[PDB]
């Protein structure tokens, strides 16, 4: 049958700290491969699974600014919905994103994701149709038309298609007996 | 910056006794826009009404208008009560018949 | 693989 | 000038009926008076007709000596009397105004032409449809069901209980010379659908209160 | 007392419309015309050959001669379909004669041949001791069509029924012609055929 | 002598509530004709004159999404002019925008408007030029030197004489018997 | 910089119209629509792609997305017959682009192929040193014709003269085609050959 | 009730110069650009140039650059468009327009409204006599003609056996050789049969050059 | 006519 790729992230805001905590947790099917802890004193994405670090440093150093600068986004993300939502800076708020891609039975490509929710309760999403995007909520459709001008439904797809597919099918090789197995 | 609200209370035909009216109780001239405003038939709060939608001035200072309908004798006495962020106890404005 | 670049609200 | 029809409806073989014609805005007693009937999907007929006074009836060929008009000149109105009530006699019946006064002899264009009255005769009762499966062809494929020998109208089909709808087709409703009904109605899908999708019209009678689900399948 | 009109006439928006009502010395009888869309009474448009009446518009005309009186309908609109008929008034027979209706086309989709699916008579019915040939006709414009039924190169006459057509989804028309036999005469011949035709042009199955 | 149109927008945040309430009210000359209400069961504009419900559904899904973006706009408007003046999500603040056009006596172009206030005062306004933009305090010079670079003088003025005297002189012969009374 | 327009659009009377404006990357720019009846300056009918300007009946609709913009009309009358153009500004050309043009035509009567009649060079015209050969082009509907040239299954370019086609007396089109030659090249291949494109379908001679 | 007129146009002949005049009124003419845009006839719309509201700058398209200079009269209403050395090509007709927003730097938006326009036709002309010859009919159980060829200027007018003849009549529209001559014919068809018969006698008359032929049409 | 789009501050 089909396969999977989901990268989860998860940034709460600390009140009364300078930044927040960052969370990255990266799944091959249903194993687990990769971890990006804000608090771990890596600063740095460690392996999870005994075959993603075979991919060398050009991997680690080029995953970790990917999930760096992720998690500088939803920095300055907090403080964007902050201002959508006449909410205060004492309050402690939640930002969760899980985007992947489904692959085939034949490497082929069946699915692509991306979702995003503001203290549990969704926010925007990536549709079927990689091409629009829905609003939960109000504050949703400033974020909306705010990235309908910047053609972000391509550039979400052409990661989904591109990076995506490719990555998850030379995992899906590196690790044939772990990942296939039952 | 707060303005206060002024009250005009008038009917929109000239009043004649058994008759059906309208009531209309005119806030303008206030801010920040956060009003209420009742229209009372002899104290009590008339139900059966509308109001205009929130425009505004010159100097960017808002104004509605809320009505009802009704028939006026000689011993009923309508009124018009608006409360405001700047009105500390509710203004009341009772409906003139020759104002 | 993590995304290459991200979008802000 | 009004002219206006009443008092047809359903009736039943043998029975006798009267049609009347309420008429105002001209001067009734002067002009004379026509019935023209129409049978369901097709031409307009000529029925019989009465002049100014009422002195003779004349009659066609196809209802006379069982029908006989008549006419109030103190009513204003029109009347058309049927004898011996047939199947033949299910028409829309109109009533129309003599163009010219005095016509001792209907020869004259009549208008206007009221809206009419209906005079429909059955050996009516209420009757549940026996729905049988159209199969398949043995490309495109098409199929549906025949839902044969209702009363009265109407069956309504869907199917997959209403799950589907491209494709289907529901057609008009025969009236064979029973006096019963009979209604096909198909669904087009390409053939494949036949070895991995199941097929059921679901036809609904409410008058006769009967609900009948019919899978369709080749062969 | 026969006064024959044509079935239907089809023409293009704008164009000229013409209508024959075709009678032995129709010339010499006082020809009328009218025009009946479905729902509605007939309406007088034409009266006495060529006068029209109050509120007619003057783009249609009256004509009668010889032998064939001729309803036209200049710059043909589309609320101009509906069925027509002419009229007169047999001297020689006491009978006002009536045509069988014209229906003027005025095409808004293109002219496309019906599709004909034949359906014979499920074994279920059969065991019911009936058989109901089902010839289904739809996606056709204009809508006039017309079935004959050939059981093995020989026509039939009784045990069968026709709707009238009628506007489907897509506004096309359809109808259905049903012929009930019995089960031994449909197993009696080799071969049935239903014949539609639209249009002059002939489609079988 | 002349005409007019005049659309009165005005979104008010209430404080420890999600979304600010909004209500939008548009007239001709003196006669409204459009209403929309934030707090309305109706989420769509609604007719207000006896002339205007004949403009189609083309119509009332146009000015629906006009200003169910114009209020989603005002949305991080009050949260972006919230950083600008160092002010608190306990406060409740008001934003007043008005636009129009007045068309002359023979259909022509005479003049445009759109002025903005916040909080009763004025913010930012459009100078007769329509090519100029005048800021009556600071926190308006940033957003004045913010419109320049995308040309929003020019794309006002476009609306201005383009919609709205053409929407302006369609109203004008729609309700042509409710609008040059006395 | 290219905005290409079809050439001619015929519809029925009442009908829906449509009219496009294709171009790269068309929908990032303002397309506006002009309306230019014969003898007449162009009108402005649709601006930034679907806003329609004061006088204009709502009927016609603006449309513009990716890379075709579409010009809609619906319910066509009569006064609709025109020619159309679509406008925009390049940016990265500082060249305001207009459309081809479409002769919108709204059909009165119905569509004939044009008849294609074509004459040699006449022998007085040899002798005085030159050679035109005359393809006349009469009796089409819409007004709307391609002429090309064979001369031995080759095509002709040069000398090549064509009228744009006029209403005749039954209001057909008309117009007429001229091939310049010299006597030797008239005699240098055996045949020549005029053909005339009419709603895509072609006659030759 | 913006008005715009065009005048100045006319006949040329090809090298001279020629001042094209816009004239405007109904709007403060000084605060909005305007276009010249021409039109070959029976072809599409072509723009031209087109000049801001000020003058400060001036627009070309390619095909009229350096030929071409726009310009304004703020002070009196009208805007010009001055052509140098002009040529075949130039011949069109030349609409003015008013651009719909104000204070444009650049000619981007639309163009409401047009002028009706001036007409520029240039040629190489003198007056000269039609030539005409017999188009002969086919040998076919058939149609026949006269090729009037190369006159100067219009019209011609064809009669057939000095207008005794209308049935099957039927002149076409003249072209404009390369030349920049004229170029008309004129047939009328009749029954295969009877050409033996009846005589066929084309009379065209071209008064500009005071000349009137009459050819008669045979076969072979 | 409302407007097509609005601007931020």
């Amino acid at each position: 049958g089909s396969h999977s790729m989901r990268y989860f992230f998860t940034s709460v805001s600390r009140p009364g700290r300078g930044e927040p905590r960052f969370i990255a947790v990266g799944y091959v099917d249903d194993t687990q491969f990769v971890r990006f802890d804000s608090d771990a004193a890596s600063q740095k994405m460690e392996p999870r699974a005994p075959w993603i670090e075979q991919e060398g440093p050009e991997y680690w150093d080029q995953e970790t600014r990917n999930m760096k600068a992720h998690s500088q986004t939803d920095r300055a993300n907090l403080g964007t919905l902050r201002g959508y939502y006449n909410q205060s800076e004492d309050g402690s708020h939640t930002i969760q994103i899980m985007y992947g891609c489904d692959v085939g039975p034949d490497g082929r490509f069946l699915r692509g994701y991306r979702q995003d929710a503001y203290d549990g309760k969704d926010y925007i999403a990536l549709n079927e149709d990689l091409r629009s995007w829905t609003a939960a909520d109000m504050a949703a459709q400033i974020t909306k038309r705010k990235w309908e001008a910047v053609h972000a439904a391509e550039q979400r797809r052409v990661y989904l298609e591109g990076r995506c597919v490719d990555g998850l099918r030379r995992y899906l090789e590196n690790g044939k007996e772990t990942l296939q197995r039952t | 910056i707060q303005r206060t609200p002024k009250i005009q209370v008038y009917s929109r035909h000239p009043a004649e006794n058994g008759k059906s009216n309208f009531l209309n109780c005119y806030v303008s001239g206030f801010h920040p826009s956060d009003i209420e405003v009742d229209l009372l038939k002899n104290g009590e709060r008339i139900e059966k009404v509308e109001h205009s939608d929130l425009s505004f001035s010159k100097d960017w200072s808002f104004y509605l208008l809320y009505y009802t309908e009704f028939t006026p004798t000689e011993k009923d006495e309508y009124a018009c009560r608006v409360n405001h962020v700047t009105l500390s106890q509710p203004k009341i404005v009772k409906w003139d018949r020759d104002m | 693989v993590t995304e290459h670049d991200t979008l802000l609200y | 000038v009004q002219l206006q029809e009443s008092g047809g409806g359903v009736v039943q073989p043998g029975g006798s009926l009267r049609l009347s014609c309420a008429a105002s805005g001209f001067n009734f007693s002067n002009y004379g008076m026509h019935w023209v009937r129409q049978t369901p999907g097709k031409g307009l007929e000529w029925v019989a007709s009465i002049p100014y006074d009422g002195s003779h009836q004349w009659h066609a060929d196809s209802v006379k000596g069982r029908f006989t008009i008549s006419r109030d000149n103190s009513k204003n109105t029109l009347y058309l009397q049927i004898n011996s009530l047939r199947p033949e006699d299910t028409a829309m019946y109109y009533c129309s105004k003599a163009r010219i006064s005095y016509l001792s002899a209907p020869a004259w264009w009549f208008d206007p032409w009221g809206q009419g009255t209906l005079v429909t005769v059955s050996s009516a009762s209420t009757k549940g449809p026996s729905v049988f499966p159209l199969a398949p062809s043995s490309g495109t494929a098409a199929l549906g069901c025949l839902v044969k020998d209702y009363f009265p109208e109407p069956v309504t089909v869907s199917w997959n209980s209403g799950a589907l709808t491209s494709g289907v087709h529901t057609f008009p409703a025969v009236l064979q010379s029973s006096g019963l009904y009979s209604l096909s109605s198909v669904v087009t899908v390409p053939s494949s659908s036949l070895g991995t999708q199941t097929y059921i019209c679901n036809v609904n009678h409410k008058p006769s209160n009967t609900k009948v689900d019919k899978r369709v399948e080749p062969k | 007392s026969v006064s024959t009109q044509p079935p239907s006439v089809s023409v293009a928006p704008g164009q000229t419309a013409r209508i024959t009502c075709g009678g032995n010395n129709i010339g010499s009888k006082s020809v009328h015309w009218y025009r009946q869309k479905p729902g509605q009474a007939p309406v007088l448009v034409v009266y006495d050959n060529n006068a029209r009446p109050s509120g007619i518009p003057e783009r249609i005309s009256g004509s009668n001669f010889a032998n064939t009186a001729t309803l036209t309908i200049s710059r043909v609109e589309a609320g101009d379909e509906a069925d027509y008929y002419c009229h007169v008034w047999d001297s020689s027979s006491d009978h006002v004669v009536f045509g069988g209706g014209t229906k003027l086309t005025v095409l808004g989709q293109p002219k496309a041949a019906p599709s004909v699916t034949l359906f014979p008579p499920s074994s279920e019915e059969l065991q019911a001791n009936k058989a109901t040939l089902v010839c289904l006709i739809s996606d056709f414009y204009p809508g006039a069509v017309t079935v004959a039924w050939k059981a093995d190169s020989s026509p039939v006459k009784a045990g069968v029924e026709t709707t009238t057509p009628s506007k489907q989804s897509n506004n096309k028309y359809a109808a259905s012609s049903y012929l009930s036999l019995t089960p031994e005469q449909w197993k009696s011949h080799r071969s049935y055929s239903c014949q539609v035709t639209h249009e002059g042009s002939t489609v079988e199955k």
